[PDB]
């Protein structure tokens, strides 16, 4: 046994069941081997990634983190998200959820000396009063409503440098890391809880060049883990038809999939100068005919 | 009203009281 | 009268139409010249030189396909139609 | 009218301001961003590069005594910092036996090597357990990928770790624009640069200058 | 939470049931009586839509099989502390009340006038005396997936199924962070989900250890947990269980012990909090792309493990049995130099 | 974009060829195992061996000619598939999470078939119609909108000489106005006049100010426009006419159609490109964000709902009184809120102004419509039913105020219908597309010109009783490709477009001016050839611009383009059945 | 496409020997589709430099 | 670290030119272009004129007397005329004739030092018995400066200052593309353009913003000793 195609990492254990230790197996086995690989997987290009309300997405790119816009105290933003899919999509509630995450993070202290605002009549008493990465929580039906947001927004606690970042709207200035002049208007920031979904790029990158071959059919494997090649639908013989193109269908059909002498061949001219031969008869239509030539009908060729 | 004994504090913006803890999931 | 371009597209595709019939055909018309070419490279060590060399000077290791292409555009092959 | 800048420094406690005038008008902002740049990614430095547990075989298991597995001990190692005289990779210690806790301070680093933040928390033991810890220390600027050392075929004991080299932990500017009629149309940079007091903002700030004046230089000789 | 979910699954298909293609289309509907017994968001997005349900928050299945929920019986228009379950058929036979309606301290309504529902898809404001039944919580119909979506009244129904069928395929990750902002049903989903242990009795721990924990029960009883360390999980991901307790504290019984995959301090944490700007950047983002800045990889923020497995055994065959050895014909050394004696 | 480690993999029999060539290895062997170790001695020759080798992408499942193109590979890391923003259209791809197979020829045919044929660059066109699909789609619109957007009583715009102070606003040479713009006292959008040189004027004044005697370049002109439109018409090719309008989808498709329906493809696939940069520059910049202050809420919206809701209040006490039944009742409901959610989305566009990202999103066309913005600021208006009845209930709150339970219950039913609906349109189309590609497949143009005199006449355009002319609202389709039959003289002597001479876009505009209604035009329907049609029957080509070559398949091509739109069709019903 | 026995029977019957004419059994056969670049007008094409560049190649 | 060296090419045109820096550390790309393009726009030092004067006209209204061309057109065609000046006070110039023809920069009588990089150069024309008179002052500076700047200018008559552009370089663009020196396959090739005006090469005002650069920055490293790559 060797390890698949595209597998690497430690070996953290190893269970070997024996019969002789008296330990139950299937019938007609004697030793079953079972070996655990463990890797670990940085976050890289081709991950989705996704919120709690529905917004997938996949990384684009990763830029350097001195590349990357940073607020005006120099705080690098982790992470930038397209506009045009909010409001096309009408998923409001992740602005309000960035805005009350970024609330919450850096802190609020509402004003009460004067007696509590008319919009923070219905807060709780015990939640006018809050530290940095403070913990905040909305039951759903029930939470903040838009008045105790804007409210918030307004008491946030400055940064230790003295001078608060947001404005009362939620946007602030940015500077670009490239130029390195700020943008001509401001832009939304806050936190956002961000989750990361199953579909890694690892198991889907996958190429084929030369392997194994099918022993019944005479064609390449398929899958990733058996080394296999694609597959090649019906629609794309069309495609190739409406462009009128000929030897590329005729290599795709005959001298890829099935010639075994074609195959020998080709890949030896390719591994020589010399160039590649004609395809020759496909074992599809060799087989068909030696099997149609067992129902009494005798399908001549008439080269002539 | 954390039912659990030592949960984390996180004040919330509760307005109305449910009657009754949500039945074991 | 317009930027020069860059990558596999130059020459550009409507100079060709101009000396061939119809798209169709060069695509034969430069295939078997490349062959040509091909075979002229594979007897390069010893052999006769029936099939002559690229015609304009190649560049640092072209594709023959490329040479095909872009000595056509020149107006330096001609060729008999189906059969 | 016309006179070469001039840079002062206005002083703190680890974190120093930058200022840099008089600049011509709309040209502070991209000399900022420049330096910036080259401040953040371009300044050598020295980290920890693979470590070696004894009576450890990899990554993926636990040690008896210890309250957190092997993974949580690298990562909290990933945050020590040190500095590295010597061009050639060294070895430290760290061992600690019996209750209590092992922090930064523990470890006895060799000639030409030390640890500036003797009170970080690495781990706890019970008094079952001991450790034994060996990890090395090269110096290279930017950051490494950790399996450079699965290639070099050790043996089982060695563990490859993340190398990140950089002094630098935030950097930023400020432009105050001087727009009168008057022929002093100029701007004042205010840099400010915090480091993780491997080295004074003062040495970093001269690489970097070194750096993009050997750079700058290719385009100074006549063409 | 996926576990948890797959466990309050409600299928419709199988055998004994119907099939895909006989099923009619109108059965994948909402109806007015799903209210508070099946979530209406909740659904696989495949083909299977509609036929895949989840039970309620607050559902309760009766002895014969008929969901049930909660209500509180008004009896002269004053509400009643006390509760009742009642099915669909009783249900449809009485009025039933709005929890969001404002009701007085004293249990007085506010308002003369209350929303109401009705027998089937009917709602008209009635006096506040009639008024017989009265919800529980406004999230009474919500499903344990949907329960913790914030500002879940602000989204559309689409993105909000999609966010919760999103909800259940995250990542464990190697240091996991609570959320900033998150429903109160966070911790309880957690302690119900069976992935984190947790005291039986109230004692004091003695001493912890990374492998087990050794708690002493005020009774003279010592007691052992082992927590299982780096173990395939069933889907390929990996588990771990570290002790957040110290040595030396009167722990209560009740009192999490140790946090499982996707948990910190007994609370779910599926993901990491990140700083985000709302801007088209170069068109890097364009079209639901994004952007990741280097900081993340740079410090295993978003860092997880996988743990493959493979298997192999000799079975006896007619020609003779296969024996597992170190040595194999025509091969050089180098190739097996991994390969023990055995 | 291919990543290395699957280029590296897929050319391995050529790096080795070519590397046992540099004498880097010894054998073949050798050198099928050094590649397997990947020494770093093979990138170099990975990097030569791939200079002009085409490669095949497919994105799965392929439907129509444009869903398998021909790109030139470029080495990059990662382990994505890096993709050309303005192609996703043609394959109907979103970049989440979809996935293409790639694959390669190689005998030197297939390179060329590839490289002339199948190559991205000449297949701007869609064959449905002749017109381009590679355009700019979703956001860099927004940004040559931005860009070319005008905005009065801005900094640095132009003013009149002021007595004894002179007229400010005029810029030598558009490089003086970049550098001004630069140092901070031109905005880039505000009314100016500049002196171009290398472009020529809009023929309203290039007839005037030259007196037609033809621009050249170095000519000067003092034209009065702002600095966006100028840097917007530096990425167009030399010689066309200024342009000097705000720059709406409707406009953009315009430029693009005329581009391409004067000059050839490559200079319309660089301008594209060209286009495309400057569009994705300049869209950051737009200040195009989402905040709760953007999304504002009606001033007004109040009593509105006060009174309808008081008439709705009123036929509820006439229906109490039992005159009416249930049905009328739901019928004056439904009808009270239909006028109630109009008026509510009336005043929500009068009180927005043309400054929040939402309003200039929706109006420069760049997606979305005016109805998803009222709902989410506005009145959603009542909501469907499982049986298709709009039930009495309308929703009185938007999503950025904040729905309720009941509301949130009605709503979910309208979703799930949706997703059932496209759920078995899809698979409906493909059956419909694979019936239709089925039926035809034996249809090639054959012979070059069948010579046949039958032809099909079409009425190209109206001429009203009152008016000079009308244009038919379907010529762009009947009759702008085919083959004119015969010559349209006009009412003289004289010919406008003689025989054989095929149709277009400035030969229907000369048509049109000639005035004639009436033109008999050669189509297929009639053509003589025994097998096929000839090509000069079928007329001018889609994809090529020109008359069909011959040998060309049609019926694929025919087939591809009906059954592509069948997606989209949905319901004697009107849908796909 | 259909009724596979009933059509090959009849075909058998009547011994139709049929041109690879089309293109769905050329292609079901393995050889060059009748189509674009597959016409003999185009598969059968010599090509030689003019007889003025040998003239002036060397 | 050496690492490797980054050799500038250089292509050639009538008066354009496409330097090419290859190959640069990742990242460096922008970083060198955009400063390089800021420096060479709004750092070489150059001659233009400032203001100018028509005693056949009391404002800027109407146009002068006896010229087809208009008082803008006229401030338009002599703001582009390539003036050099090795003087720093600023000098005056005139420019005068008569009877019918046309005007030209090489007929303006210059005094010691200024000079006219182009002689050939049209600024108006003149129908018979046409006369203008004109006392442009000249000055040297860097960058470019409106005339806003120089509104407040003591009192005259006609004073009408023009927007001056103190540089001999007027355009600069650059890009950066992706470059494969090893598996890297990441590093920079930044490829600047400039045109600059007749009265410098684009090698030589490049060399001159270096020169600059190099010698800001030699404050930055003159601040201690440290050494690094080529
Ligand atoms: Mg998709
Ligand atoms: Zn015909």
């Amino acid at each position: 046994l060797k390890v698949p195609h595209g597998e690497s990492g430690k070996v953290i254990g190893i269970r070997v069941f024996s019969r002789e230790d008296e330990d139950e197996l299937p019938a007609g086995v004697n030793e079953l081997v079972r070996v655990y690989v463990a890797q670990k997987r940085k976050i890289s290009d081709g991950d989705k990634l996704a919120g709690r309300h529905g917004n997938k997405g996949v990384i684009g790119k990763i830029l350097p983190v001195e590349d990357m816009p940073f607020l005006a105290d120099g705080t690098p933003v982790d992470i930038i998200l397209n506009t045009h899919g909010v409001p096309r999509r009408m998923n409001i509630g992740q602005i309000l959820e960035t805005h009350l995450g970024w609330c919450a993070h850096s802190g609020w202290k509402v004003d009460a000396a004067k007696g509590v605002p008319d919009w923070a009549a219905r807060l709780p008493d015990e939640l006018l009063e809050a530290q940095p990465n403070a913990i905040v929580s909305t039951p759903v039906f029930d939470g903040a409503q838009e008045a105790e947001l804007q409210g918030l927004l307004s008491c946030t606690l400055p940064n230790r440098d003295g001078d608060v970042l947001v404005d009362a709207d939620g946007k602030a200035m940015l500077f670009d890391g490239r130029s390195g002049e700020p943008f001509p208007y401001p832009v939304t920031v806050g936190y956002m809880y961000i989750m990361k979904l199953h579909h890694l790029v690892d198991d889907k990158i996958h190429a084929r060049s030369t392997g194994p071959y099918s022993m019944i059919t005479q064609q390449p494997l398929g899958g990733k883990a058996q080394f296999g090649g694609q597959r090649f639908g019906e629609m794309e013989c069309w495609a190739m038809q409406a462009y009128g193109a000929a030897y590329t269908l005729q290599e795709l059909l005959t001298i890829k999939s099935d010639d075994t002498v074609g195959r020998v061949k080709v890949y030896e001219a390719i591994v020589k100068g010399e160039n590649i031969p004609e395809p020759g008869i496909p074992e599809s239509f060799k087989v068909l005919l030696k099997e149609l030539q067992s129902l009494c009908l005798n399908v001549e060729v008439l080269s002539s | 009203n954390n039912s659990v004994p030592g949960a984390p504090n996180r004040v919330s913006f509760a307005k109305l009281r449910e009657p009754l803890e949500v039945p074991g999931l | 009268g317009y930027d020069t371009p860059l990558g596999i597209t130059n020459p550009p595709i409507d100079e060709l139409l101009d000396r061939v019939s119809s798209k169709y055909a060069l695509v034969i018309y430069a295939a078997k010249r490349a062959r040509q070419i091909n075979d002229y490279y594979n007897q390069l060590g010893e052999g006769i030189l029936e099939y002559v060399g690229p015609l304009v000077e190649p560049g640092l290791q072209e594709k023959p396909l490329s040479i095909a292409l872009r000595e056509i555009h020149a107006d330096l092959l001609e060729h008999t139609e189906g059969e | 009218s016309q006179r070469p800048t001039l840079s002062e420094d206005v002083l703190t406690d680890n974190r120093s301001q930058f200022v840099i005038e008089p600049l011509e008008p709309g040209f502070g902002y991209t000399l900022g961003n420049s330096l910036r740049r080259t401040l953040l990614s371009s300044i050598p430095g020295a980290a920890v590069t693979s470590i070696r547990i004894d009576g450890v075989l990899h990554e993926f298991t636990t040690v008896p005594g210890v309250k957190e597995d092997v993974t949580e001990i690298i990562l909290n190692l990933k945050s020590l910092v040190v500095s590295s005289e010597e061009d050639e990779p060294v070895t430290m210690y760290l061992r600690k036996q019996g209750p209590g806790e092992v922090t930064a301070g523990d470890i006895v680093p060799p000639a030409g090597v030390t640890v500036h933040n003797p009170g970080m928390h690495i781990a706890t033991l019970n008094d079952k357990g001991k450790l034994e810890v060996e990890l090395v220390v090269e110096r290279g600027r930017g950051y490494v990928p950790a399996v450079q050392n699965r290639a070099s075929g050790a043996e089982i004991g060695r563990i490859p770790v993340d190398s990140i080299y950089s002094p630098v932990l935030k950097v930023t500017y400020k432009v105050d624009a001087t727009r009168v009629e008057q022929r002093t149309d100029f701007d004042k940079l205010i840099l400010d640069v915090e480091t993780k007091n491997s080295i004074s903002p003062r040495d970093a700030l001269a690489s970097a200058g070194k750096t993009l004046v050997e750079l700058f230089g290719l385009a100074r000789e006549l063409n | 939470l996926s576990g948890l979910t797959h466990k309050r699954r409600l299928s419709a298909l199988g055998p004994g049931g119907l099939s895909r293609e006989r099923a009619g289309l109108e059965v994948r509907d909402v109806h007015p009586s799903h209210y508070g017994r099946m979530c209406p968001i909740e659904t696989p997005e495949g083909p299977n839509i509609g036929l895949i349900g989840s039970l309620s928050v607050y559902a309760r299945v009766n002895p014969f099989g008929f969901i049930e929920t909660p209500y509180r019986k008004v009896v002269d228009g004053v509400v009643s502390d006390e509760i009742v379950y009642l099915t669909a058929d009783e249900e449809d036979r009485h009025v039933v009340a709005q929890a969001n309606s404002p009701i007085d301290a004293d249990g007085r309504f506010v308002e003369p006038r209350v929303l109401v529902r009705r027998k089937a898809g009917e709602v008209e404001y009635v006096p506040s005396s009639e008024v017989d039944y009265m919800d529980v919580s406004p999230r009474q119909m919500v499903s344990v997936a949907t329960a913790m979506i914030p500002f879940l009244e602000h989204d559309d129904a689409n993105r909000a199924l999609m966010g919760a069928n999103m909800q259940r395929q995250a990542v464990p990750l190697v240091r996991s962070e609570a959320p900033l902002v998150g429903t109160g049903m966070e911790l309880r989903a957690a302690i119900d989900a069976g992935d984190v242990v947790v005291a039986e009795e109230s004692g004091v721990i003695e001493e912890v250890s990374a492998d087990y924990i050794t708690v002493m029960h005020d009774n003279g009883t010592r007691r052992t947990y082992r927590m299982r360390k780096f173990a395939r999980s069933n889907h390929g991901t990996c588990a771990n269980q570290c002790p957040i307790v110290d040595a030396g504290d009167r722990v209560e019984a009740g009192q999490v012990i140790a946090d499982g995959p996707c948990t910190d301090d007994g609370e779910m944490a599926l993901g990491k909090n990140l700083l985000v700007a709302i801007m088209p950047w170069e068109g890097h983002n364009y079209e639901d792309a994004i952007i990741l800045s280097n900081r993340l990889v740079e410090e295993d923020v978003l860092t997880s493990i996988h743990i493959e497995e493979h298997e192999i055994d000799a079975r006896d065959t007619k020609l003779g049995a296969e024996e597992i050895t170190r040595d194999i014909p025509n091969i050089s050394d180098e190739v097996l130099a991994d390969l023990d004696e055995r | 974009g291919l990543p290395k480690l699957m280029a590296l993999e897929l050319f391995k029999p050529f790096v080795m060829k070519r590397l046992v060539d540099l004498n880097h290895a010894q054998n073949i062997k050798s050198a099928k195992r050094m590649v397997e170790r990947q020494r770093p001695q093979v990138w170099d020759v990975l990097e030569e061996v791939i200079a002009e080798h085409p490669v095949l992408l497919n994105r799965a499942p392929t439907l129509h000619r444009l869903g398998i193109q021909a790109f030139e590979p470029m080495l990059v890391e990662g382990k994505a598939i890096q993709l050309h923003p303005l192609v996703c259209e043609a394959f109907n791809a979103d970049f989440d999470g979809d996935q293409m197979a790639v694959h390669l020829p190689l005998s030197a045919e297939a390179q060329a078939e590839a490289r002339i044929l199948m190559l991205s660059s000449n297949n701007i066109l869609s064959p449905a119609s002749g017109r381009p699909l590679a355009m700019p789609r979703l956001d860099m619109v927004t940004g040559l909108y931005y860009l070319t957007t005008e905005v009065p009583g801005d900094t640095g715009e132009y003013q009149p000489a002021s007595g004894d102070h002179p007229e400010t606003g005029v810029y030598s040479s558009p490089a003086e106005a970049i550098m001004a713009a630069d140092r901070g006292v031109l905005s880039v959008r505000a009314k100016i006049k500049v002196r171009l040189t290398q472009l020529r004027p809009p023929v309203e004044i290039e007839a005037e100010l030259f007196g037609h005697s033809g621009w050249q370049p170095g000519d000067a002109w003092m034209a009065e426009t702002t600095l966006g439109r100028v840097m917007f018409n530096e990425l167009l090719p030399l010689g066309y006419p200024f342009v000097n309008k705000q720059m709406h989808k409707k406009v953009q498709a315009a430029i693009i159609n005329d581009l391409a329906e004067r000059y050839p493809m490559i200079v319309v696939a660089q301008t594209v490109d060209k286009l495309k940069d400057a569009g994705f520059y300049w869209a950051t910049r737009s200040g195009v964000t989402v905040s709760m202050a953007d999304v504002l809420v009606p001033p007004r919206k109040k009593e509105i709902l006060d009174h309808y809701e008081e008439r709705a209040d009123k036929v509820e006490k006439q229906f109490q009184r039992g005159a009416l039944n249930h049905d009328e009742r739901n019928e004056a409901l439904v009808e009270i809120w239909k006028e109630a959610t109009d008026e509510v989305g009336q005043a929500l566009r009068e009180h927005y102004p043309d400054d929040n990202p939402i309003i200039t999103i929706v109006d420069s066309g760049a997606t979305g419509n005016f109805t998803q913005t009222r709902t989410l600021a506005g009145m959603k208006g009542l909501v469907t039913n499982p049986k298709g009845e709009f039930i009495p209930r309308p929703v009185k709150s938007s999503f950025r105020e904040g729905l309720t339970v009941l509301e949130y219950f009605i709503n979910t039913h309208g979703a799930r219908k949706g997703l059932a609906d496209t759920a078995l349109r899809t698979a409906d189309s493909g059956y419909l597309t694979r019936r239709l590609v089925d039926v035809s497949q034996d249809v090639i143009v054959r012979e070059h010109d069948c010579q046949t005199e039958r032809g099909i006449v079409v009425e190209l355009a109206e001429r009203a009783p009152d008016g000079t002319l009308i244009r038919d609202p379907y010529i762009e389709t009947s009759a702008y490709a085919r083959t004119l039959g015969t010559d349209a003289v006009d009412e003289a002597g004289n010919v406008i477009v003689e025989r054989g001479q095929d149709l277009g876009d400035p030969e229907i505009d000369a048509l049109l001016a000639a005035g004639i209604t009436q033109v008999k035009v050669r189509s297929v329907l009639t053509c003589a050839t025994s097998t096929g049609v000839c090509a000069t029957c079928y007329g001018r080509s889609m994809a090529t611009g020109k008359l069909v070559d011959i040998g060309e398949a049609v019926g694929i091509v025919a087939a591809q383009s009906i059954g592509e739109p069948g997606t989209q069709l949905t319901m004697i019903t009107g849908g796909l059945p | 496409f259909q009724e596979t026995t009933r059509v090959l029977t009849d075909a058998a019957i009547n011994c139709r020997s049929d041109k690879l004419n089309g293109l769905k059994e050329n292609v079901i056969i393995g050889k060059l589709i009748p189509a674009g670049t597959g016409i003999n007008r185009y598969r059968n094409i010599a090509v030689q430099p003019t007889e003025e560049a040998r003239a002036a190649a060397y």
